[PDB]
DNA sequence: ACCTTATTTGCATAC
DNA sequence: TGTATGCAAATAAGG
């Protein structure tokens, strides 16, 4: 198992736009 | 209390800046000088290529954005118009020795981390975040 | 002061 | 060569 051994940006801004457009053509 | 049209401001803006800091000649990396010698802000690449992929948080994008238009506008307005630490590198040699430290004990005192810095040649503030670290890392990665 | 959890931020390097 | 990114140093914020 590979696990990522540094910090994350948890949530992104292309992320949340993504998001938004998961939100939107619901 | 989230707003859509802040997200889209800073796509549109991401997407803009990219288009016209490549139409005025300046890597990722010359924009990241740019702004430390001439603002103070210095910023790596690595920053520069995060903000204009999107890939920061939406709080450290919005912090970001004006400090990155100040610059593009100065840029291309030329008709007559403290500090971050470095970050310290760690040899393999020494994070070696540091790691068997942390085997031995995770938790140095501060006398113990004194006698380490002393060892190794360091500032005790390094040595002192660098087990802080190496804690946060043992948590993340045995989640 | 100095730990914790949390997050920004840049070496170093792979494409 | 520039760009993207893994690992983590440095900082932020609370106790």
């Amino acid at each position: 198992p590979k696990v990522y051994q540094g910090v994350r940006v948890k949530i992104t801004v292309k992320e949340l736009l993504q998001q938004r457009r998961a939100h939107q053509a619901a | 209390g989230d707003e859509p049209s802040d997200l889209e401001e800073l796509e549109k803006f991401a997407k803009t800046f990219k288009q016209r800091r490549i139409k005025l000649g300046f890597t990722q990396g010359d924009v990241g000088l740019a702004m430390g010698k001439l603002y103070g802000n210095d910023f790596s690449q690595t920053t520069i290529s995060r903000f204009e992929a999107l890939n920061l948080s939406f709080k450290n994008m919005c912090k970001l954005k004006p400090l990155l238009e100040k610059w593009l506008n100065d840029a291309e307005s030329s008709p007559s118009d403290r500090k971050r630490k470095k970050r310290t590198s760690i040899e393999t040699n020494i994070r070696l020795t540091l790691e068997k430290r942390f085997q031995d004990n995770p938790k140095p005192s501060s006398e113990e981390i004194s006698m380490i810095a002393e060892q190794l040649s360091m500032e005790k503030e390094v040595v002192r975040v660098w087990f802080c670290n190496r804690r946060q890392k043992e948590k993340r990665i045995n989640c």
